[PDB]
């Protein structure tokens, strides 16, 4: 049976899950989203007049610059309990990847959902960027808003864009990340936690081949991809395991740790789930990896399909949207992206 | 993607 | 049926396909091999007490170089209708490469056969050089005689190897290379007709990810990485076909085309099949050939398994070996290195 | 086994 999100805003509890250090925490744990009174609503598919067109963040136009940063600070200007506020998407990570939910709608009621280290990570992530994305363009008004990608797969884009740096008036910035790593810039995405110390050329030619290791060597069909079969009844999959998929354990894995403070106590924000939410970088990283699953598709080789199993396509999660309604989505319906009215400017 | 230190846009 | 090489004594014709320039040919298109009275038997597995192991040329004990480099000198110095010759062993490649042969014993006596451009490919070379191997040791009295290999897929061993450099006091030497890449020392894999302009290092990251492409990304099964089908009846596949498998069409290509004198008529030696067996250097780099053969292998990927086609385990070819006897293998008795006695060293 | 440009 498949991975089922109950009512959020009826069933849910602090986070407490994969959390090293709680007591000494720089975010909050407590990541339940309010209560506005609304009812769940199936998910329609969108009739957007034109596909909205994820763009590098380092050869971003100007109006995609500044509708983004501008939508940010719109964003953070929210009041805490609008469930599109800043500090309200970051907790979702924080209540899916870190223990608010349990599995009671498949009658499991006392096992927690984990989205990640499983076939659930791409799709989940998917649906997440899919409304952030629409909330975004609604606060600022631009109906064919799209989120920037992070494209660590082609030199010019390794290093964090310069749009995320300077300090605290810039919304996109955040205090949260390691410092000597931002100031070496270029992300390394085979980062196992020691710094590599070569010349930028040679990081550079690291990274490209750690993204044909994550698409190609190791992501050789739907299992090794996308990651093990998790279904109702299952408790959650550990950080590490070797059922975990190719990028979520790969390259996605790398900047998380990279970018992440390991000053603080658990290396807050991009370091930990439950905070990686408070960092705008968070979200365009992931651009790039909801791009993964696009580029692994078109690469035509054997296995690379999606999945087939019923208890993956009827998996399922609720979102807050632009208007503040509740929606619940399923694995399958995100799997075509001309039916989610998106895409990503390639070369 | 598909960018490599052999391409000229390197 | 399977590509059967016929009497090679007693039906032969000059090369005459795929040379470009053959009025201006420097080398001879009379590849045909000597007649000696012999009767050609089946090939017997070897039973040489030790395994032959290769050696990466730029990393050789003062032994392996000066055996290889005495070997060479005698073999060089042979009368050229000796079939063990310098000239003989080049005319080799000529005749099965450049036309020599027909499929008469097959009953098309009007189709010529082709050794390259399909999955015969590997086990051809791997023939090949098995007996050049050994009729080298024979010369110079060392029966665990092993070749150097152009181990470019490492980064110190993808300089061409100094021992075949100089002048023609060198046994390794050959004046037809082109001039400006033997000054630029560093090989090319991903050469396509026109020199880069960039970073020893980035020629080297380049290098390693064309290997890649060549073992992982393109040879993803038995038919992209060993190359199309090629039965009795069928015409010559063309140079550059897209059906070439992925270290033949790629990385092989790429050092041929980089060696061959771009002054000469047919960019002879290494630039053309019929002539590229007057380079010393061709066997060396067809060594690690032969050796992507046995990497590809060990990746232990999907797919990475050696062809059980009986049109393919049965084809066959003729050679002289080191007795002057002539030799009828097989492609299905060469997959195994240990049973025909020799390896290479490895890290 | 191949050498990769993440590798000491
Ligand atoms: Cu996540
Ligand atoms: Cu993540
Ligand atoms: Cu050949
Ligand atoms: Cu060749």
């Amino acid at each position: 049976a498949p991975i089922t999100a109950p009512d959020i805003t009826s069933i849910c509890k602090d986070a407490s899950s994969g959390i090293g250090n709680q007591e000494g925490a720089i975010r909050t744990r407590k990541c339940c989203p309010p209560s506005l009174g609304k009812k769940i609503k199936d998910f329609q598919f969108p009739n957007d007049k034109k596909v909205r067109m994820r763009w590098p963040a380092h050869k971003g136009t100007k109006k995609q610059v500044d509708d983004y940063r501008r939508a940010i600070a719109a964003m953070r200007a929210l009041p805490d309990d609008d469930p599109r506020s800043f500090v309200s998407q970051a907790k979702i990570h924080c209540a899916y990847c870190n223990g608010g939910y349990t599995q009671v709608d498949s009658g499991f009621p006392d096992i927690d959902i984990q989205i990640h280290n499983s076939w659930l990570f791409f799709p989940f992530h998917r649906w997440y960027l899919y409304f952030y994305e629409r909330i975004l363009g609604s606060l600022i008004d631009e109906p064919n808003f799209a989120l920037p990608y992070w494209k660590w797969d082609e030199p010019k884009g390794m290093p964090i864009s310069n749009i995320f740096l300077g300090d605290a008036s810039n919304p996109l910035y955040d205090q949260y990340r390691d410092a000597n790593h931002i100031e070496d810039r270029i992300v390394d995405l085979d980062y196992d936690g020691k710094d590599k110390d070569i010349p930028d050329q040679q990081q550079v030619a690291c990274n490209l081949s750690t993204v044909y290791r994550d698409l190609v060597r190791n992501g050789v069909d739907p299992t090794s991809f996308f990651g093990g079969k998790y279904v109702a009844g299952d408790s959650p999959v550990a950080n590490g395991d070797p059922s975990v998929g190719s990028v979520e354990a790969g390259s996605h894995t790398a900047v998380h740790r990279w970018v992440g403070d390991p000053t603080q106590p658990n290396n807050e924000d991009m370091g930990n789930f439950y905070s990686a939410g408070y960092d705008p970088v968070f979200y365009i990283h992931h651009a790039n990896v909801d791009r993964m699953w696009k580029l692994w598709k078109e690469l035509r080789l054997p296995g690379h399909v999606d999945i087939t199993d019923p208890d993956w396509l009827n998996a399922s999660y609720v979102f807050y949207d632009e208007n503040k309604d509740l929606v619940r989505v399923y694995n399958k319906d995100c799997v075509n992206l001309d039916k989610l009215k998106y895409n990503f400017i390639e070369n | 993607v598909f960018t490599t230190p052999c391409d000229p846009e390197y």
